[PDB]
C-alpha cells in the first residue's frame, strides 16, 4: 500500500521548486527534511506522497475552545501517516502521540552584527589628535621660525638656516647651529619646552587610544549580554522563546527576563524576517535570540553580515510524530537511530547546510588576529614621506634649472 | 630691487583687504547651532541667522587666568589690538612707499606684522578656545573661509615680513 | 476598609490608561502595593481614596483643628492611613504610629560632577606644584655649579647648556672635566627619567580619565566650602535648622543667615530647575526620599547622595480606640523583617528607574584630544614669545 | 514608689567606671544607655537604680521548653518593668511584649581592613625595571665605552672623549664627538639602536604599571562584593544576620547566601573579637558583616585599622521595653520621641561616639586623594642627583687636586 | 523497587568515610538527585544498589550475555536504571529509550597556556610583521636618494656618510654636519618626521600591549586542528570514540583517522587516567580528545588548567533505560520530558556542576598582576646588541686585514 | 710611569685567572632556593650540589633561533671559550713580559682581554636567560650568591685592564 507525509512550508529546511511546471509530483520539493523523508522510507521500505497542511502553521495543543490545528492535529484527525517534519518536543503534543528520536540539538542563541572596521589611511595619521591642534601646531611652527629669523638678524642666520633650526629644535634632532644672544637663547628654550610638551602629549594621547581601543570586551555567551545593557535583545511575541521566558528559573535568565519585561524598546518585531532587517538596519545596537538552526542558515545564505556567538542556553530535541497505535514506529525509530548513530544525517546536514551557502566564512580561512599593527595606520606616514622626497627631487632640479638657466 | 618694495605694497593691501573682509564682515564659521541646526554668520558685532522660524532677523550679539581669558574671548581685545596694530602698520606702509628715506618706521613696521600675526593666531586659539574649549555640549570647528583669511593674515604676513627682512638685512648693508 | 492618600509622587499615580476601572484598581506605585500587602497579610477588604483637603497633615495650632490626613481621622472620616507619614511630637498625642518601615533623613544633593576644563592647570595636571618648583630650584642649583666648576662656560653659557639638555637637545661646545663629565651625565639621566615620568603619568590619567567626587561629601567639608547651600522656606528642614545643639549645624546656620536671601526657595520643581542650569550654584539638604525619587528619573545627571545626616521615622496612621492597632503593627513588623517591602523598595526605586547607568559604571571614548587640554601649551608659548619680544626691545633700548 | 531598671553590657554601653569599685554602684556607669535612662528618668520621674542581668545574653525566643530569658525574659517573668539596654526589633520579642519607639535607624554593615601603603624611595625609581637589568646595562655601557675606545684609537678620540661619547649615545642627548671609521658608525648605531628601544620599553613598562595600578577601585556597596571573589567575606553562625542571609529571598541576597554557603576555608568565627583580631591577622581578603554601631564602635579604637564603607544594607532599629497595662508605657513614648525631635540623641551619641575615641579625633584625615605623582614617588631621583653632584664636587675637589697638589 | 548506578562517574559520591547516613540514601550527585525528582513527579521507591560489573555495559556478541545494568536489566533483576548511558543501536533493540536530558558531544582538550617568552620575536611581537623589512627599504631608499642629492648639486656626504646621517636622524639623538642644502631642508624634516612618529607609534603599541593581556588560544576549531599538524593528538585506545574515528563519512575525518594511522608517540592511550595525567604534564603536545561532560568535569578540578574551544564533533545523549514497555515505561517517559521542558533539570544540572568546581567561581580572567619586565621581555634586545657589537669587531678585523 | 702601569695589568689579569678558577671550580654562582621545596642551592655552571635535604650528601652534573643557545646553557661553551682565551691571554701577556721586542704580541693581548669581556657578558646573559627566563621559577628567589658577583668582578677588572692594556698599545703605537 502508499503512505502519506505530511510537510510544513518552512524557510530552512525545505525550498519550493524553482523548475516548478515541468518537474511535478514528488520531486516538487528540495530540502533537508524531504531528503531525510526519502532516505528513511529507501531505508525501512515504503512510498512517500507528499502533503501540505492547510493551515500553514506548525500547530499547538492548547486546551482552547476545539478547533485543534498543526501537524499533530494533522495526524490525530486520522489523515496522516507519518509526520516527517520539524518539531520541538514538549508536554503538549506528548499527551497525544509520541515522538521518535531527537535527530538535531535545538538551543536559544544570540546572534550579533559582524563587527567590520576599515582602517583608513592618512586619516588615521592624525587621527589621536584634532585638526586644529595640527593647523596651530604647523602655524606656531611657521611664526616661530619667522620670529627666530627676525632676532637672530636682530642681534650670520639666513631664513633657510633659521628654517632648518627652528625644524630641529620643534623636531627634537640636532644640529649644528646655536642661537647667539639671550634673546635668541630663550626663544630656542620656550620652543624645545612646548615641542616637548606637545610630544609627550601626543604619545600619551595614542597611547590612550591603543588602550582602550585593545581593552574592549567582545560578546560571548548570556551572563556577558545581561551585564552590557547596552545592546537592546527582545524576541517574538509568541514561541517557545516567549514560553521559556515566562517559565525562566535560573536567576541571571529572571534577570534578563525582567530586563526584557521592563520593555524601554519593546520586542520591535513582527517575523522572522522584520527582525533581522530590522537588527542589520541598527548598525549592532540590536540583538535578537534565535534557534540556531536559523542563526547558522542566516550565517551563510543570507549575506554575511551577522554572526553567531555562545552556546546553546538550553537543550530540545527534535522527531518526526508517529502515530500511538500503529505498525509504522517502532521501525521508523530504529532507522532514525541508525542514521544518527552512523553520520550519514550529519552528512546530509553538513551538505544542505555548507556546501550551497553564499558566504565565505567557513568555506575559506578567517582573519588571524595576531593584534599590533596592520600596515594601515602608518600607511600616510611614508605615503607623505615619499610625498617629501619627491618634492626635494624636483626643488633640487629647478635649482640647478636655474643653474643651468 | 623695486620688486621687494613692490611685493610688500601687495601684501600689506592684500592683508588690510582680508582682515576688512574677516573682522568687518560676519563670516567666521559655519555651524549647527540654535536661533535646531542652522548655520549662522558670526563676527564681532553683530550675529545672523539663515533659516528657521527666526528667518529674517539678525542679531546683536553681546560679549586668576581664567577671567583673563574669558574677557579676552569675549570682547577681542586680542583680535582688536591686532587689526588696529596692523591698521597703524599699513599707515606707515603707506608712509614708506611715500617717503623713502625713514628707516624706524618700516623697521617698526616689521614689527608691527610679526607682533600682529601672533595677536591674530591668539585671537583664533582663544576663539576657538571659546567654542571648543567652552564645548557647550563633527562638523561645529567649521571655518567659513574667514578663519582661513586669519590664517592667510598670518602666513602671507609672515611672508611679506620676512622678505621686509630679507630688505632690511639688505637696508643694513644699504645704511 | 477606606484609605485616604495624598497625590504626592512617590506613593500613588493617576494612571495613563484612566478609563481602564474607576476605584480600587486605580492606582499603581509603592502605597497601593504596601496597602495590599498588609491588607493579604491580616484579611480586609481595601480601597483607594483621595484627600479632600489636599494636605499632608498638620495642626494650624490656632484653630484647635488638623489639617489633613489626621485631621479627619481624628473628626471621624476615615479609619486607615497607609500613606506614609512622618513621626514628630505633636501627632503622638491624637494618632498613634506602628514601628517605622522606612528610614529617612536629611542628605545632601549636588550638581553632575563633570571633568574641568582649565586653562593654565591643564598644563602641570601631571606631578604637582611642589615637584615643580623643586626641579626649578634644582636647576638654578645645578647651572650655577656647573658654571663655577669651569672656572668656556659663562653666566649664559652654562644657563643655555643647562636648557638644552633639559628638553633633551645637545650643545655646541661640551667641557672636558671628569666632574662636568659628572656633572652632566647625572643632569641628562635625572632629564630623561622625569620626562619618561611625566609621560607615563599624563598617559595614564588621559586613558582613564576618571571622575572624582567634589568638594561637597561631607557636612565638614560642606561647612568649609565657598559653594552656595539652599533648601526650602519652610517645613521639616527649617523647623530641625531652626533649634541645634551640634553646634556645626549652627555654624551652617549662621552661614545661611549671613549669605544671600536667594537661598530660600518655594517649589522643589522650581529649586531643581535652579541648580540644573550650573554645575555650582547652591546645593540642596533635603530628605532622603525626595533624593532617591530625583536621582532616577529621565534626567540622569544629578545624582549624588554623599552623607547622612539626621534620622526620622515613616510611620503608618492608626486613629486611637481601634482594634486593629496591634494587628496593623504586628503586620508592618513582620513585613519589615521576613523581606517584601524591602524587595518592594528595591523593584520601585532601583529596577524601576530610566538609566541603569547609575547601578553599573560604564566606559566612553577617548575621543580626539581636543584643544581645552592643549590652549595652556599655547598660552604659555605666547607668553615665552610676548616675554621674548619685550626684552628684546628693552635689549635694544639699553644697548 | 521606686522603680528598677535592667541593662545588658557588651559594648560600650555599660561600661564600669575607670576607678573600679569605690563609687557607690549604678553611679558608676559611663556610656550611651545609662546616661540615656538617667535623662529619660529625669524627663518623667522614677528611680534608675541598675539591675544585675542573670545570665548577660540579650536572650532568643528558646523553642525548646518555651520560655525567655534575658533582659525580655526578666520582664515577662516577674520583678522587671523598664528596659533601657538596647536591643534589636524581631517578631518573637513584639509577640510577647511591645516596645516603644527605636532611637536610631541602623542595619548590617560591611567593614575592610583600612588600606595602608608606603611608597618607597629610591626603590620606586628602580621598580618597573627589575634590577638586574639595570645592573647589565650599565655593564654593557661601559663596556661599549671601552670597546669603542679600542675601535676610535685603534684604526683625538681618547678615554675619556670616549666614554663622555658613550655616556651622551646611552641616553639621546647628542654631542659634537662623531666618528669617522666605519665600524665606529656601525657599533654607534648599533648603541643607539638597544637604548633607544630601551628606553621606550621604559616609557611602556612605567605607564603601563600606573595604569594597572591606579585602574584598581576600592571595594564598596553589595553587588560588587558579591562580583568579587578575591576579597572574601562570612557571617559569624550564632547570630541574627545568618538567619537574615537565609531568610532573604532577594536575588543578590541569595547570591552571595549561595556564595559563603559553600565555604571551603574556615570562614565562620566564633566571637566578634576573634573575628576582628583575624581580619587584623589578615588585612588582606576577610570581611565579617558586622552591625553599624559595632563597625563605628570598632573603626574608633587605638590600633586604627577598621573603616566603614557602603551603607545599611536592611532597616532594623532598637527599642527601650515596656510591660502591657504598665502606667509607663505611653509617657515613655513621648519621652523618647521627644528626645528624638529635640536632638539631645545626636548630641550624646556625637559625644559618646566620635569625642571620646582615642582614635580619629580628626576623621578627615587623608581626603584629598591626589591622583598624581608626588615628591614620595620619584624624589629618589632628586636624592641620587644631588648625590650625583655630590659625588661631582667631591670629584671636582679631587681634580682640583690634580690641578693644585 | 530498584535502582542502579555505577560509583566510576561524576555523578555520585561516597558520603563522609563509612557508616554516614545509614539506610538506603547514601550517595549524592546530579544523577541521584535526578532520580529523586523523577520520584517525587510519578511516585517510586528509591534504591542504591550498583551491579559489580564495574563496566557500563557492551554487546559481548560470543557470549551473548550483557555486561553491567543493561545485562541487569534485559536479563532482570530490576525495573528502573538512571545513569550516563550512550544510545546506540545495539543497545536500543532491546531496550527503549527515553528523550535524553542533557546534550553530549565529543570534543577536543588542550593545555592551559601560562606565558610567552620568546627571544628575537619578543622584541619582534609588537607592531605588525612585515614593517621592520618596510622600515629597511624605506631607509635604503630614502638613503640613496638623499645622497643623489647631495652628490647631484655641485656635498660633503659619502654613501657611509650618508647612510651613519640617515642612521642618526633616524635614532632620534642628532649628527655632525647637517646637509646645509636648500635641496635637503625637505628630505631632512620630512625623514625627521618619520623616525619620531615611528618612535612614538612603537612606544604607544608597545604600552598598549603591556598594559594588558587576552592571550588568544593556540587552537580554535577541530578543523584548524587538522590543517595545523604542530600538536599531537590521541584519543583512546578504544571505545566509542575510536570506534567513530575508524568508520567515519565526514571528509576532513579520513584525513585526521590517517593522521592517527601514522601514531609514532603511542597517542593510543590505555586509560583517561593517564591521558589527563599526560597532557597536564605537558602542554606542548599530546592534546585529547574526550566527550563533553568529562571535560566540563575537568574544568572544575583541582589544577584549574584545561579548557575547550567550542564545537561539538558528535550528537548523543544519556537516557533513562526500562525493560520491556509496561506501566512505569510512559510514567518515566513523560516525566523526563516534564522535567526537562521545565527549567527544573537544568537548574540542578548547571548547579551542581558549577558550585563544586571552585576552578571556574573566578570567571574570565584576574587582572590583579601586574610583574615586570625580566629579561625574556628585552633578551631579543640584548642580543641584537651583542650581535652588533660582535659583528663591529669582526668588521674591524676584517677592515684591519684588508687595509693592514 | 709605566713599570707600575704593567705591574696592575699583571695583577689584574692574574686575578682575571684566580676568578676563572674560582668559577669554573667551585658553585657559589647563586643562592637559589631550590629542592633539596625552597632551601639554599649551590648551583655550578660544572657542578650542582645542595647543602640541606633528605638526600644531602649525593649530586650531579647539570646538564629556528632557540636551540643553539640551549645547546649553550647545557654546554656552557661561551665560558669555556672565555676562560680558554683568558688563559691565552695569560700565555701572551706572560710572553709580552718576557719578550718585551714584539708589539703585535700585546695587539692579541687587547683582542683576548675584550673578547674575554663579550664572551663573560654573552654567557652571563644566557645564564640569565635560563635562570630569570623560566616563568615557573617558587615564593622565594632572586638574590644571587657571590660568585655571580665574581663573575661581575671579572668582568669589571676585564674592563680595568681593556683600558690600562689598551693604553699601553696606545703609548707605545705613538712610542712605535
Ligand atoms: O511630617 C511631614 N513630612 C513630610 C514629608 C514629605 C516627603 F518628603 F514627601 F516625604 C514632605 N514633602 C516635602 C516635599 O514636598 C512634598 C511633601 C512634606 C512633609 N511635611 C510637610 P512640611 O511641614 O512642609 O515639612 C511634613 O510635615
Ligand atoms: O537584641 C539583640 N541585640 C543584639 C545586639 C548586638 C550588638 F550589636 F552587639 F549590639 C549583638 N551582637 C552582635 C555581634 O556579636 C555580638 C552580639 C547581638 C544582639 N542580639 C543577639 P543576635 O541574635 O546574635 O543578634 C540580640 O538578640
Ligand atoms: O553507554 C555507554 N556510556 C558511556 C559513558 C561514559 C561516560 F559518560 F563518559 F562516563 C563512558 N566513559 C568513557 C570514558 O571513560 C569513562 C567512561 C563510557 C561509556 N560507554 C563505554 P564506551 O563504549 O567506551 O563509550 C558506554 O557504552
Amino acid at each position: 500500500r502508499t503512505y502519506i507525509v505530511t510537510t510544513i512550508l518552512e524557510d530552512p529546511y525545505v525550498m519550493l521548486k524553482k523548475n516548478a511546471n515541468q518537474f511535478e509530483g514528488n520531486d516538487r520539493y528540495e530540502g533537508y527534511c524531504v531528503e531525510l523523508a526519502a532516505e528513511i522510507a529507501k531505508h525501512v521500505g515504503y512510498s512517500y506522497r507528499l502533503e501540505i497542511v492547510s493551515d500553514g502553521k506548525y500547530g499547538a495543543r492548547d486546551p482552547d475552545t476545539k478547533a485543534w490545528n498543526g501537524m499533530v492535529g494533522e495526524l490525530v484527525y486520522g489523515r496522516a501517516d507519518v509526520a516527517v517534519a520539524p518539531l520541538t518536543i514538549t508536554l503538549v503534543r506528548e499527551e497525544v502521540i509520541d515522538f521518535s528520536k531527537p535527530f538535531m540539538s535545538l538551543g536559544i542563541s544570540i546572534m550579533i552584527k559582524k563587527p567590520q572596521k576599515s582602517k583608513p589611511g592618512v586619516f588615521s595619521f592624525l587621527d589621536p589628535l584634532a585638526y586644529e591642534i595640527w593647523m596651530c601646531i604647523v602655524f606656531a611652527y611657521i611664526g616661530v621660525s619667522v620670529v627666530l629669523f627676525l632676532v637672530s638678524r636682530f642681534s650670520e642666520f639666513g631664513i633657510f638656516n633659521s628654517l632648518w633650526f627652528s625644524l630641529g629644535a620643534f623636531m627634537q634632532q640636532g644640529c649644528d647651529i646655536s642661537p647667539r644672544s639671550l634673546s635668541g637663547r630663550i626663544v630656542g628654550g620656550v620652543w624645545w619646552f612646548f615641542t616637548l610638551i606637545i610630544i609627550s602629549s601626543y604619545t600619551a594621547n595614542l597611547a590612550a587610544f591603543l588602550t582602550v581601543e585593545r581593552m574592549v570586551s567582545p560578546i560571548e555567551s548570556a551572563e556577558d549580554l545581561a551585564k552590557q545593557t547596552e545592546i537592546a535583545y527582545g524576541t517574538l511575541e509568541a514561541g517557545s522563546t516567549k514560553e521559556f521566558f515566562r517559565r525562566s528559573k535560573i536567576a541571571v535568565f529572571e534577570k534578563m527576563w525582567t530586563y526584557m519585561k521592563s520593555a524601554e524598546p519593546s520586542v520591535f518585531v513582527r517575523t522572522t524576517e522584520e527582525g533581522m532587517i530590522r537588527v542589520r538596519k541598527s548598525k549592532g545596537k540590536y540583538a535578537y535570540l534565535l534557534e540556531s538552526t536559523m542563526n547558522e542558515y542566516i550565517e551563510q545564505r543570507k549575506p554575511c553580515d551577522t554572526m553567531k556567538v555562545g552556546g546553546n542556553l538550553d537543550s530540545k530535541g527534535y522527531g518526526i510524530a508517529t502515530p500511538k497505535g500503529s505498525a509504522l514506529r517502532n521501525p521508523v525509530n530504529l532507522a532514525v537511530l541508525k542514521l544518527n548513530e552512523q553520520g550519514l544525517l550529519d552528512k546530509l546536514k553538513n551538505k544542505w547546510w555548507y556546501d550551497k551557502g553564499e558566504c565565505g566564512s567557513g568555506g575559506g580561512d578567517s582573519k588571524d588576529k595576531t593584534s599590533a599593527l596592520s600596515l594601515s595606520n602608518v600607511a600616510g606616514v611614508f605615503y607623505i614621506l615619499i610625498g617629501g622626497l619627491g618634492l626635494a627631487m624636483l626643488v633640487a632640479l629647478i635649482e640647478f634649472c636655474y643653474k643651468s638657466r | 630691487r623695486g620688486v621687494q618694495m613692490l611685493l610688500t605694497t601687495v601684501g600689506a593691501f592684500a592683508a588690510f583687504s582680508l582682515m576688512t573682509i574677516a573682522v568687518g564682515t560676519d563670516y567666521w564659521l559655519y555651524s549647527r547651532g540654535v536661533c535646531e541646526e542652522v548655520m549662522t554668520h558670526s563676527g564681532l558685532w553683530r550675529t545672523c541667522c539663515l533659516e528657521g522660524n527666526f528667518k529674517g532677523l539678525c542679531k546683536q550679539i553681546d560679549h586668576t587666568a581664567e577671567y583673563f581669558l574669558r574677557a579676552v574671548r569675549a570682547s577681542s581685545i586680542f583680535p582688536i589690538l591686532s587689526v588696529i596694530l596692523l591698521f597703524m602698520g599699513g599707515l606707515c606702509i603707506a608712509a614708506s612707499e611715500f617717503y623713502k628715506t625713514r628707516h624706524n618706521i618700516i623697521l617698526s613696521a616689521g614689527i608691527f606684522f610679526v607682533s600682529a600675526g601672533l595677536s591674530n593666531i591668539i585671537g583664533i586659539i582663544v576663539y576657538i578656545s571659546a567654542n571648543a574649549g567652552d564645548p557647550s555640549k563633527k562638523n561645529s570647528y567649521s571655518y567659513g573661509w574667514s578663519f582661513y583669511f586669519g590664517a592667510l593674515s598670518f602666513i602671507i604676513a609672515e611672508m611679506v615680513g620676512v622678505l621686509a627682512v630679507h630688505m632690511f638685512i639688505d637696508r643694513h648693508k644699504q645704511l
